[PDB]
């Protein structure tokens, strides 16, 4: 339940369609 | 003149991305994303191509938080290349003067089960305190937090799924101390 | 360069539509309709140039069904040349994947009286479980169901319903068993 | 109160405003 | 005890003597 | 000539790695494995040049399973460069269509103890029930399954497990519920 | 409360101060 960070790299796309 | 078509044509293509925001917005505290051609964009996941996907904003209420999913199909630190990750993001939303902080709401991250057992995975944890994550922001977006372990990538090729190459991603935002 | 002009008009009169649905759009089950110049759509219903018209987009929520109703302003089938057909209409939603079928949602096609009595015509139905109305959509729209003798054309135009060449269509669909 | 189907033509034009 | 997935990258070589 | 010489070649070299696993297969559902030259395979596995070694194929039974064993010298996953990573393999058997799917033997894992103490290190558990690992096989083995951090590469280096630079890998399968 | 071995590649430089 503890929460993690993330790993910020790159190569982000946003997606919704 | 052509530079001013140029110029039309980058207005014209940036408002059809703000047409799309609208009309998959949100707010009532709970969030579905549908990423339609999973195939391929796992495959660009794994070729590091795109690395991680940004849902649509999502809020609270009409004037609540502004907040998104992010997602990684090939996984992330510990669960690189064997598991799902999944990240809840706080976004800087317009009215974040007047909400209270650091973010507290109850999050629960959900996969959608689309088959007829509808046994969704899901996993919930409450915000940490003391975290980047949930301070006001400062920034566009706050640091990721979520789950890197949270699905298995086999557990998820398992059927029930992954329907017409389409995945269903529920986050669930507790409102009901929040005025 | 007057290609990408040509282009581009087409797309700024797309967007024009776009942003009528969006400001018009609902997500509370119930859909209110106005029809404004109703005296020459009537005659053109007449004349055969437009039968039928389409009302925008309405939803029982955030990610629910997606539906709207359509209408006969002559008449359609039995009722025509004689009464005013009003038809609902089920659409391919986005999450329909994750809604229950076949529709069952109870569905209420009311006719707005604008005077001061107030005496709504309307006539409530039960989806048909075994019709192709209320199946899963496979293209962009299922086959439109109603009452093709819903209100009768002098009925209709014995005052009360039609102010400044106006009239109002409301559809209530019950959202009491979905979650 | 049963449902009857549509006799789709055409000439269907969307309106709102 | 929950299983955990491979990370199949390549390189493999069969090893029994 | 040379042509066919060249074919014998590559027949004969085929034919004697086949004689080896011939040679060192069971059928009691218990598989024994010897990796000799630890010390220049581990080096191999930091440089990159193998990554993972796979065992000879073990069965249950003259008509069971077709299984075996990926170990990877300098970790997998989360213990890359730290531990050591044992994982377990489902192949494609001959007799496949006449076993029950999917695999629910109980699996452990152990690590022989080459001193006088005889302390295996071992780590025991049960497949997953909705897991690719476990599945009927499609292609010539399944996706690998396991322990990444089974055992430490300090501790395995402290003795007792490294003699004449070579380690033996045991692994237990339950046929207690198979025909 | 498990010791983790480290993961020891290179570029280390004694800090101190």
């Amino acid at each position: 339940s503890v929460p993690v960070p993330a790993t910020e790299l790159g190569s982000t796309e946003l997606v919704t369609t | 003149h052509d530079q001013m078509l140029s110029v039309h044509d980058i207005r014209l293509a940036d408002m059809d991305l703000r047409f799309q925001v609208l009309e998959t917005a949100s707010y009532n505290g709970v969030l579905i994303w549908k990423i339609r051609d999973y195939k391929r964009r796992k495959q660009e996941a794994v070729m590091g191509k795109t690395l991680s996907l940004y849902s649509q904003p999502f809020y609270t209420g009409y004037f609540g938080y502004k907040m998104c999913a992010r997602v990684y199909l090939n996984g992330d630190g510990m669960g690189k290349g064997t598991h799902l990750s999944l990240f809840f993001v706080i976004m800087r939303g317009e009215y974040d003067a007047l909400l209270p902080w650091p973010f507290k709401q109850k999050v629960t991250l959900m996969l959608m089960d689309q088959g007829s057992s509808r046994r969704h995975l899901g996993d919930a944890f409450k915000p940490d305190p003391n975290s980047s994550s949930f301070k006001k922001p400062t920034g566009e977006m706050n640091i990721a937090s979520g789950c890197p372990v949270f699905v298995a990538q086999t557990v998820l090729e398992n059927g029930t799924y992954i329907k017409d190459d389409t995945i269903f991603i529920k986050v669930i935002v507790d409102t009901s101390d929040l005025p």
